[PDB]
RNA sequence: AAUUCCGAUAACGAACGAGACUCUGGCAUGCUAACUAGUUACGCGACCCCCGAGCGGUCGGCGUCCCCCAACUUCUUAGAGGGACAAGUGGCGUUCAGCCACCCGAGAUUGAGCAAUAACAGGUCUGUGAUGCCCUUAGAUGUCCGGGGCUGCACGCGCGCUACACUGACUGGCUCAGCGUGUGCCUACCCUACGCCGGCAGGCGCGGGUAACCCGUUGAACCCCAUUCGUGAUGGGGAUCGGGGAUUGCAAUUAUUCCCCAUGAACGAGGAAUUCCCAGUAAGUGCGGGUCAUAAGCUUGCGUUGAUUAAGUCCCUGCCCUUUGUAC
RNA sequence: UCAAAGUUUAGG
C-alpha cells in the first residue's frame, strides 16, 4: 500500500494500452489511479480537464443513469466492483485491464457528422476525436449492460461483467461492440 | 474496550439474543398482531422482533442520554408512501416504543432521570458493555 | 489501412451546426506527409486521430 | 507535392488551367463573385486585391 | 416471446444436476443457476447455500443483492 | 422438499402452492397480507413454507382460524366487517360472500334512494371526487 | 507542556474538527476507530492519508477528531481532509518543517482535496423553477 | 459580456444605460468576542458502577455532576479589517485596447438585487377610504341570516404527483443536514419536551418556550448494512370501492383531513410532437415558509446524494449593429 | 457550387 496504490484489491501497473491514441486518454494509470472509483473530483470546470479523471471512476459515472439512478454514487461504485470480481473469476487478468481492453474495442474510429446537405438529411462521414472515442465507448457498454440487467434475474454487475468480456473480445455480442460496428457501417456507407 | 469500539450491527445481533437467553423482558400480547409504525406494509419477518429493538433502542441510550419515548419515535421514524401522493416522515410507534422501555425498566437496564426521559442504568452498562467485550473477542476479521 | 496521424494544428470549426473540427494531420509513419480533414468531438494539438481511409483530404463542409 | 513526387520529367513545371467565365448580373451576386454596396462605394472602379 | 416458467422443488433430477455440475463453474451466483437450470431463484439461493455448508463451492463475496461463489477451490 | 399437493382448492379459490404461504392465501378475495400473516401466526407455522407444502390438517386448521377468527385472538380491528348493520357483530367476510355483502350494502343504500347509492347506481364516482378530468371510460 | 494541535475540515455543512496530540496514533472519530464512521465503500477514502503516509509518520500522535453537519458522504471527505491537515500541522510545530515538506507533497501528487478543501457549495434556487438552474415547463401551446 | 475600450475623425465637450454599486458565496490557527457558542483541550475535582481492557496499576469510552476564584477561540456566532488586480512568467496582438496559457493561490466569471429612452390602447376598476363618467339605490346590484353553487361530466387541452420494478419491494438494523417557524396577537388562539392510556389516528396529565435559553447534538429522507421475494400485471403499481375508528370544527352528506381492515384498475418506458438545463449544475432526495380551525399533488426557500455532455455555431428559433432593396 | 413554404376582420 505505501510504495504501490491498489484499487482495493487489483493492480495499476502491468495494464498495457495497445492503442496509441487511446493511450493518453485512458487514465488506468498515468502514475495517478486511486483506491476507489469515488472522489470529489471536479473535472467539469474545464475542457480536457475530463481525461485526468482515472477510466473507472468514469464508468462508476456513466453508471449513475436512468433517473432512478440519479445522484446514486455508492450504489454504482459497489457495482462496479462486483463486476471487477466476476471478470476475474470468469476470465482472469486484472478486471481494469479487462475495462481497458473493453473501451479500446467499443469506441468508433470514424463517425458521421450530421451536415444539412440542401435541406433533406444526408451525412458526410467524419473522424471522431480519441478522447470522444473513450467517452462513446464507456457509455456505449455502460447502457449496453443496463438494457441487459432490466426484466431478467440478472444483476447489474453480472451484465457489466459479460459486456465487458463481450467487448474486450471484439464479440459482436455485446451491445457496445455491436452498435459501434454499425455506426462505422453507416460512415462507410458516406466516406 | 467499549461498544463504540465494536460494529453496530452485529452487537444487537447478540444484545437481542442476551436478551432472549435472560428470559426476563416481558414481551407484551400484541407482537403477533401489531404493525410497529404506521409506515409499514406488513408486521415484521422476525416473529421475535421485541428483542432486537429492546436491544437497539438500549444500544441508543447507551450513546444518546434523557430519551424519551417522543425520542424513541423520531429515531425509528421513516418515509411513508401515501402511494400516488409524495412521501413523508412519519414517527415510529408510540406504544412499542413505551412497552420496549418499560421493559428495560423492570428488566433494571435503565432508570427514568432528573428532568424527565429514560436513561440506562449501571447494571445495564454491565450487559451492554460486556456483550461489545464479547464481539470483540469473536475473531479477527 | 489504419493509419495513425498526429494532429499538428486546429484551424477552425466548421460544421453546420457547429462540431467538426478541421484539423491538419502529421502522418506518423513518414511525418512529411500532411492531410487536412474533419473530427467529431474535442480536439486539440497532439493527439492522435485513426484514419481509415488516407486520401479523402476533406476541405470546406 | 504528390504529383511532383510521382512524375517521370525530372523537375517538371506542370502546366494552368486558364478559364474566361461570364457571369450574369443574377447569377454573379448570388455566388457571391461581387457582393453589394453602400451608394458611394458603388463608384469605386478599382478591383480588390 | 419471453415467459419463464420455474421450478421452487427438489425434483432428483435438477438436484443431482446442481451436486454433479455447478461446483464446477467460475462464476456460481443464484441468478446465473436460475438461467442454467430452469430453477426459480430464491430455490437457486438455497441451493448455493446448502453447497457451501457441504463445501463444494467458494465464497467470494456476500454482499446484500449480489452473492458470488467459485469452483471448488481446486489442486 | 415435500412432493405433494402443490396448487390447492380452498373455499371456491385457486390457491398457487407454488406461492409461500403467507402471501398464497391472499389468492383468496377478502384476506390480505396483514390478515394473512396474522392468521398463519395464530395457527403456529414456519410460514417460510410454500403453500405447496403444508399437511391437508395444517391448511384446514388456517382455514378454520381464518373463519372464526376472534376465538383465536386476532384482535377486533384485523377484521373487514365491522359492527355491520345486519346484526351488530364483527367479523371478517371471506370469498363469494364478501362479494354479497357488498352487493347488499349497495342495493341497501339503492333502496334507502340516498345520494352515495344513486352514484353508484349512476357509474359515478361516490368518494366526492372531481369528475370533469377524470374517469373517462 | 503538550503539543496539541486542533485543526478543521470542511465539505459542503460538513466541519470535520481533527485534534492531534502527543501520544500513540490511534485515530478515532466522534468516538470510534476508523473501520466504522460506516458507509464503508468509503473505507480506503478515511484511510488514504495512513495509506499513504504510513504508520511511521503517525505512530506517535493521537488524534481524536470531531464531526458535524453535512451528510455521510460530506463527513467522510471532512475527516480525510482534517487528518491530514492536523498531521502537516503537527509537523510543521513540533517536528521541523522539511518533514511537513516531504508530508504534503505525498498528500498533494496523490489529491489536492486532502489539504486544499472545495469551495463548491449549494447554488440557490431562483423562482420561476424548482432548482437553481432548472425552469419550470413552458406550455406555448 | 457590453456604444467596453483603443484608435480613427466636422466635430467638441456631456447626460442615462452597461460597468462601478448593494446583498450573498467561498480565504483567513490575523484582531475583536462571549453561561442564550463552543466549552476547547486541560485539570480530570470528579460522580459512577465493573462501565470495560486488564491479576492490579495505567489507559479507552462516553453520559454527564460541575460551577467559577480553570485556559482559551481551532470548531461557533458576527463585527470591523484584509484579500485578486488579468498583478506576475511566457506567448499572440499595431508589441495599444486586449486574448491565450501556466506559477502563486479563489484566476478577470459564485449567484442574486437594482436597472435607461421610447413604447403596449398587455393585465389590473375583484388590493385600496386611488378614482371620472355611467348604473343601481329600500320589493336595493346596500347589507345580514338559512340553504345550495363555484367540486355538477358524452368530451378537448394546460402545469403537476405516482409509477411501470430486482441499479428494485418489503422487514429489521445502522447513521449524517440546512434555511426556518413558534403562544401570551388587530380579536382567540402557537411551538411543543417528559410520563401514563390506546394497535393507530389520537387521549389525559403535568413541564419548557416572545427564544443562539425550550422544542433541539432539530437523531430528515435518499443513502449504507443484513431481509426475503424471483421476472409472474409478481410482494411491482396503488387507482376505485365496502366496513369500522380518530381529530378540526356551529356544521363535513356531494366521501375536510388522519388511522385501520379489506378491494386490488390501467400502467411491462409511451405516436406525431415538444420543455428544461453546463458545476454542487440536472436529476434523485427529504425537510422548512406561505396559505393554515382543519391543511399540500402547488408554491417559495433550505440543504443531502450527485452525473453524462459542451466549452462551440448560426443549420433551426430569435435577438444586436452596418450596407442594401422595399409599391409596407 | 439554389428542394417545398399559399393565406391573413365587415366587426372601427
Amino acid at each position: 500500500t505505501p510504495d504501490i496504490k491498489l484499487f482495493g484489491k487489483w493492480s495499476t501497473d502491468d495494464v498495457q494500452i495497445n492503442d496509441i491514441s487511446l493511450q493518453d486518454y485512458i487514465a488506468v494509470k498515468e502514475k495517478y489511479a486511486k483506491y476507489l472509483p469515488h472522489s470529489a473530483g471536479r473535472y467539469a470546470a474545464k475542457r480536457f480537464r475530463k481525461a485526468q479523471c482515472p477510466i473507472v471512476e468514469r464508468l462508476t459515472n456513466s453508471m449513475m443513469m436512468h433517473g432512478r439512478n440519479n445522484g446514486k454514487k455508492l450504489m454504482t461504485v459497489r457495482i462496479v466492483k462486483h463486476a471487477f470480481e466476476i471478470i476475474h473469476l470468469l476470465t482472469g487478468e486484472n478486471p481494469l485491464q479487462v475495462l481497458v481492453n473493453a473501451i479500446i474495442n467499443s469506441g468508433p474510429r470514424e463517425d458521421s457528422t450530421r451536415i444539412g446537405r440542401a435541406g433533406t438529411v444526408r451525412r458526410q462521414a467524419v473522424d471522431v476525436s480519441p478522447l470522444r472515442r473513450v467517452n462513446q465507448a464507456i457509455w456505449l457498454l455502460c447502457t449496453g449492460a443496463r438494457e441487459a440487467a432490466f426484466r431478467n434475474i440478472k444483476t447489474i454487475a453480472e451484465c457489466l461483467a459479460d459486456e465487458l468480456i463481450n467487448a474486450a473480445k471484439g464479440s459482436s455480442n455485446s451491445y457496445a461492440i455491436k452498435k459501434k460496428d454499425e455506426l462505422e457501417r453507416v460512415a462507410k456507407s458516406n466516406r | 474496550v467499549t461498544v463504540k469500539d465494536v460494529n453496530q450491527q452485529e452487537f444487537v445481533r447478540a444484545l437481542a439474543a442476551f436478551l432472549k437467553k435472560s428470559g426476563k423482558l416481558k414481551v407484551p400480547e400484541w407482537v403477533d398482531t401489531v404493525k410497529l409504525a404506521k409506515h409499514k406494509e406488513l408486521a415484521p419477518y422476525d416473529e421475535n422482533w421485541f428483542y432486537t429493538r429492546a436491544a437497539s433502542t438500549a444500544r441508543h441510550l447507551y450513546l444518546r442520554g434523557g430519551a424519551g419515548v417522543g425520542s424513541m419515535t423520531k429515531i425509528y421514524g421513516g418515509r411513508q408512501r401515501n402511494g400516488v401522493m409524495p412521501s413523508h416522515f412519519s414517527r415510529g410507534s408510540k406504544s412499542v416504543a413505551r412497552r420496549v422501555l418499560q421493559a428495560l425498566e423492570g428488566l433494571k437496564m435503565v432508570e427514568k432521570d432528573q428532568d424527565g426521559g429514560r436513561k440506562l442504568t449501571p447494571q445495564g452498562q454491565r450487559d451492554l458493555d460486556r456483550i461489545a467485550g464479547q464481539v470483540a473477542a469473536a475473531k479477527k476479521k | 489501412p489504419i493509419k495513425l496521424a498526429r494532429v499538428t494544428k486546429v484551424i477552425g470549426k466548421t460544421g453546420s451546426q457547429g462540431q467538426c473540427t478541421q484539423v491538419r494531420v502529421e502522418f506518423m509513419d513518414d511525418t512529411s506527409h500532411s492531410t487536412i480533414r474533419n473530427v467529431k468531438g474535442p480536439v486539440r494539438e497532439g493527439d492522435v486521430l485513426t484514419l481509415l481511409e488516407s486520401e479523402r483530404e476533406a476541405r470546406r463542409l | 507535392r504528390d504529383i511532383s513526387e510521382a512524375s517521370v520529367f525530372d523537375a517538371y513545371v506542370l502546366p494552368k488551367l486558364y478559364v474566361k467565365l461570364h457571369y450574369c448580373v443574377s447569377c454573379a451576386i448570388h455566388s457571391k463573385v461581387v457582393r453589394n454596396r453602400s451608394r458611394e462605394a458603388r463608384k469605386d472602379r478599382t478591383p480588390p486585391p | 416471446r419471453d415467459k419463464l416458467n420455474n421450478l421452487v422443488l427438489f425434483d432428483k433430477a435438477t438436484y443431482d444436476k446442481l451436486c454433479k455440475e455447478v461446483p464446477n463453474y467460475k462464476l456460481i451466483t443464484p441468478a446465473v443457476v436460475s438461467e442454467r437450470l430452469k430453477i426459480r431463484g430464491s430455490l437457486a439461493r438455497a441451493a448455493l447455500q446448502e453447497l457451501l455448508s457441504k463445501g463444494l463451492i467458494k465464497l467470494v463475496s456476500k454482499h446484500r443483492a449480489q452473492v458470488i461463489y467459485t469452483r471448488n477451490t481446486k489442486g | 422438499p415435500e412432493k405433494f399437493q402443490h396448487i390447492l382448492r380452498v373455499l371456491n379459490t385457486n390457491i398457487d402452492g407454488r406461492r409461500k404461504i403467507a402471501f398464497a392465501i391472499t389468492a383468496i378475495k377478502g384476506v390480505g397480507r396483514r390478515y394473512a400473516h396474522v392468521v398463519l401466526r395464530k395457527a403456529d407455522i414456519d410460514l417460510t413454507k410454500r403453500a405447496g407444502e403444508l399437511t391437508e390438517d395444517e391448511v384446514e386448521r388456517v382455514i378454520t382460524i381464518m373463519q372464526n377468527p376472534r376465538q383465536y385472538k386476532i384482535p377486533d380491528w384485523f377484521l373487514n366487517r365491522q359492527k355491520d348493520v345486519k346484526d351488530g357483530k364483527y367479523s371478517q367476510v371471506l370469498a363469494n360472500g364478501l362479494d354479497n355483502k357488498l352487493r347488499e350494502d349497495l342495493e341497501r343504500l339503492k333502496k334507502i334512494r340516498a345520494h352515495r347509492g344513486l352514484r353508484h347506481f349512476w357509474g359515478l364516482r361516490v368518494r366526492g371526487q372531481h369528475t370533469k378530468t377524470t374517469g373517462r371510460r | 507542556p503538550l503539543q496539541s494541535v486542533q485543526v478543521f475540515g470542511r465539505k459542503k455543512t460538513a466541519t470535520a474538527v481533527a485534534h492531534c496530540k502527543r501520544g500513540n496514533g490511534l485515530i478515532k472519530v466522534n468516538g470510534r476507530p476508523l473501520e466504522m464512521i460506516e458507509p464503508r465503500t468509503l473505507q480506503y477514502k478515511l484511510l488514504e492519508p495512513v495509506l499513504l503516509l504510513g504508520k511511521e509518520r503517525f505512530a506517535g500522535v493521537d488524534i481524536r477528531v470531531r464531526v458535524k453537519g453535512g451528510g455521510h458522504v460530506a463527513q467522510i471527505y471532512a475527516i480525510r481532509q482534517s487528518i491530514s491537515k492536523a498531521l502537516v500541522a503537527y509537523y510543521q510545530k513540533y517536528v521541523d518543517e522539511a518533514s511537513k515538506k516531504e508530508i504534503k507533497d505525498i498528500l498533494i501528487q496523490y489529491d489536492r482535496t486532502l489539504l486544499v478543501a472545495d469551495p463548491r457549495r449549494c447554488e440557490s434556487k431562483k423562482f420561476g423553477g424548482p432548482g437553481a438552474r432548472a425552469r419550470y415547463q413552458k406550455s406555448y401551446r
